[PDB]
């Protein structure tokens, strides 16, 4: 049981692109040094989200075949995956300063209705003991979801997503042969990720008392 | 003209 050379090449492009992602030192120092209040904590979350959307665009452009998709479908895929990819990355960083970041999130004026399933998701991500290949492929599968709103050529997106699901399943058989439910538990995280779209939309609606950044206003139609 | 900054980030080399 091994990946074919073609699957190894596809996996290598995903990993290389995933490994490039960085949170700039200017933003990380703010987590340590800025004032502790609901207003300042919310502003830090906003800045981190903006940096992550930028990181998400750069990662997506290096995904094999993404730049061959219809230009407007590229926009529609980025807009529909931004929250899901941001939660998956948050889950990864939380499961590897961390005490102060958690404190800021819990004291950013965001309701427990949102915070509770969020920390519950980070917990279930941790129990999976995900490898970096699993984090990167799940991120790409989330981005390349053919069922997002306003996609014109869905079949073209299906052609890019299916081989990634084939690679992820093969890795599950190679690395966890005694746990045949491993792939199923990863799919469980895909469906759980989708629930954060409704929760995030309710947070943006109720926050009408606020400015965000132009990048966040664009992707979330604020 | 919609998603001006998102298009800028996507379209730059
Ligand atoms: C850890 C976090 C939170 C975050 O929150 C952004 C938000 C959320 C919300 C919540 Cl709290 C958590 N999960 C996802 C959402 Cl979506 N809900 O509202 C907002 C804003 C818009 C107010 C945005 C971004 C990061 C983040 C991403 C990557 C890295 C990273 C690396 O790659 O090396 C290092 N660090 C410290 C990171 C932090």
């Amino acid at each position: 049981m091994e990946l074919t050379p073609d699957q190894q090449t596809l996996l290598h492009f995903i990993m290389d692109s995933y490994n490039k992602q960085r949170m700039p030192q200017e933003i990380t120092n703010k987590i340590l040094k800025e004032a502790f209040s609901a207003e300042e904590n919310f502003l830090i979350l906003t800045e981190m989200a903006t940096n992550h959307v930028q990181v998400l665009v750069e990662f997506t452009k290096k995904l094999p075949g993404f730049q061959t998709l219809d230009h407007e479908d590229q926009i529609a895929l980025l807009k529909g995956s931004a929250v899901e990819a941001m939660f998956l990355r948050s889950a990864e960083i939380f499961n590897k300063h961390s005490d102060l970041l958690e404190a800021r999130i819990r004291n950013s004026g965001i309701s427990d209705e949102y915070i509770t399933p969020m920390f519950s998701f980070y917990k279930s991500i941790g129990e999976l003991k995900m490898t970096q290949e699993e984090y990167a492929l799940l991120t790409a599968i989330v981005i390349l979801s053919p069922d997002r709103q306003y996609i014109k050529d869905r079949e073209a997106v299906e052609k890019l997503q299916e081989p990634l699901l084939d690679v992820l399943q093969k890795l599950c058989k190679i690395h966890q042969p005694e746990n045949p439910q491993h792939f199923a538990c990863l799919l469980g995280r895909l469906t759980e990720l989708r629930t954060f779209n409704h929760h995030h939309a309710e947070m943006l609606m109720s926050w009408r008392v606020h400015k965000f950044t132009p990048l966040l206003c664009e992707i979330w139609d604020v | 003209k919609d998603h001006q900054l998102l298009r800028y980030l996507l379209d730059k080399d």
